[PDB]
């Protein structure tokens, strides 16, 4: 059938990260103190 | 007018304890995986 003869040639058909930033959540930094020496002073006076 | 948050620098290990302080169901939202341990799961709609 010559009517459905198809010819095709070459053509030019030419058509991940994860991150979220919150603002802050710092813990108790510099965790050290004492309430004896000052108590000793104010109970030694 | 505000959004209640929960944050940490590490895992959020939501869990449940029985009277013997033993874990039955758990929901650990970690950095990479969101695990839901337990004896089941469900998703329902409003009508049931
Ligand atoms: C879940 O709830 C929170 C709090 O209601 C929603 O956050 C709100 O998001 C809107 C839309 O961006 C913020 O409005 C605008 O935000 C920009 C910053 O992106 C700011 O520059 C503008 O001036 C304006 O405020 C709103 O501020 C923000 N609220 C808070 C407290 O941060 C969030 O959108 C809700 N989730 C969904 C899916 O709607
Ligand atoms: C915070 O959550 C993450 C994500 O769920 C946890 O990471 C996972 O932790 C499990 C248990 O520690 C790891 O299983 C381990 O596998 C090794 C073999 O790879 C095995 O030898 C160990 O005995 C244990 O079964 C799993 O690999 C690990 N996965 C990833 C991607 O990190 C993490 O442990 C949680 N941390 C805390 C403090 O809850
Ligand atoms: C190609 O074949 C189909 C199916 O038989 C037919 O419908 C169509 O008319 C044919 N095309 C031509 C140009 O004859």
């Amino acid at each position: 059938d010559w009517c459905n003869v198809s010819l095709v040639d070459t053509s030019v058909p030419e058509p991940g990260i994860l991150e979220h930033d919150p603002f802050f959540c710092p813990p108790t930094e510099a965790t050290a103190r004492d309430f004896l020496a000052d108590a000793l002073v104010t109970l030694l006076v | 007018g505000n959004a209640l948050y929960f944050k940490s620098a590490r895992n959020v290990t939501v869990n449940i304890l029985n009277d013997q302080t033993k874990v039955l169901t758990q929901l650990i939202t970690g950095p990479k995986a969101v695990e839901a341990y337990g004896k089941k799961f469900e998703v329902k709609t409003v009508s049931g």
